[PDB]
């Protein structure tokens, strides 16, 4: 998907 | 003498791309009751979202092979429904941990944040699975969790904090494909995006790492919603 | 009560699409678990299943020794104790793949090619268990993997020609066993480059997608001999 | 680092 990274 | 070794092992899992074995140890380290370090909080979700994300992965294979069915046998949505099954344990034992520890015991704004982001997260992986009066129950869910998120961000954090970025990103996501409001979708990222843009050419050596890679999915998806 | 084996193979198959191995196995072991022989396809499902598994088991092996290595030459015993963990689940299912090759499918007679399939993935399982094993053990099990690729290489040499992929990838395996686990690097490039000089002299008779299988492992012969000379 | 025979042949 085009969604947020797990680590940020 | 246990939670130091929970997430030296978590820290050890995740280098030998063991990410069952890093979400028990990160779960573990969540049950001991003490609050969850910026550091700590990337290794619960790094851990649950690769978990989940080859279970969501799995799952859109065996329904797209459902979309060939007849141009075959119960068997593909038999074991369907069992990935799914899985799937929705985990996203249950992920909601479990935020609600019985990290949201209540979350100390600043951004970490609260953090949290009820991956919230509005995991009930939107149980909307992409849900069916009937049950998947409108999840969005709720998931839009009331994301909503709270977004609620702080914008009265704690700057408009180019890459968890604040992260959040309006997903809840951007939610809208267009879960919630079915594509022009709430498009408003948001692009008041986001430019939001953040205007401000981060603009700052000294403040995380860009995170920002860079969250801007580039929001132009990307206005790019293919617009 | 129980599961068809026509819905386990079609499963593992599903399983396999998914990238979904550790499913894919079960499926796997719960079909070889029926008493019926595998047929080529299914001998493969068998063995991709089971390969990755402890695909990723090996590399996480490996990890974990790197930077257990790496903190001798973090004064912690939380190292060892987890890449323990990692090779105690290594070791049980290669056990367990060892126990479904010796109970069910090597059989004493029946397809050569089949059989050399099998004897080849037990020196292989074999192979598996000395990369972690030590001591008195790891000779044991070196002894176990040599004596079974050497009955496959036996088989093989009689019942399949040497442009055969199932013979090919066995002496590719047996001479990595040589290199690599019992310290004979010589015996290693003298088997590479027999087997895929014998394979060349005979590809000129292949019909184009036989040759297109037999040159796919030749090159990895081709590699190995590159690297070790 | 060398290969071994893939899995399926
Ligand atoms: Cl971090
Ligand atoms: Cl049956
Ligand atoms: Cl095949």
């Amino acid at each position: 998907r085009g969604t947020s990274p797990a680590r940020m | 003498m246990e939670r130091a070794s929970l997430i030296q092992k978590a820290k050890l899992a995740e280098q030998a791309e063991r990410y069952e074995d890093m979400a028990a140890f990160m779960k573990g380290a969540v049950e001991k009751g003490e609050e969850l370090s910026c550091e700590e909080r990337n290794l619960l979700s790094v851990a649950y979202k690769n978990v989940v994300g080859g279970q969501r992965a799995a799952w859109r294979v065996l329904s797209s092979i459902e979309q060939k069915s007849n141009e075959k046998g119960p068997e593909v949505r038999e074991y369907r429904e069992k990935v799914e099954t899985e799937l929705q344990g985990v996203c249950d034992t992920v909601l479990g941990l935020l609600d019985s520890h990290l949201i209540k015991e979350a100390g600043d704004a951004e970490s609260r944040v953090f949290y009820l982001k991956m919230k509005g997260d995991y009930y939107r992986y149980l909307a992409e699975v849900a069916t009937g009066d049950d998947k409108k129950r999840i969005i709720d869910s998931a839009r009331s969790a994301y909503q709270e998120a977004m609620d702080i961000s914008a009265a704690a954090m700057p408009p180019t904090n890459p968890i604040r970025l992260g959040l309006a990103l997903n809840f951007s996501v939610f809208h267009y494909e879960i919630a079915n409001s594509p022009e709430e979708a498009i408003s948001l990222a692009k008041t986001t995006f430019d939001e953040a843009m205007a401000d981060l050419h603009t700052l000294s050596e403040d995380s860009y790492k995170d920002s860079t890679l969250i801007m580039q999915l929001l132009r990307d998806n206005l790019t293919l919603w617009t």
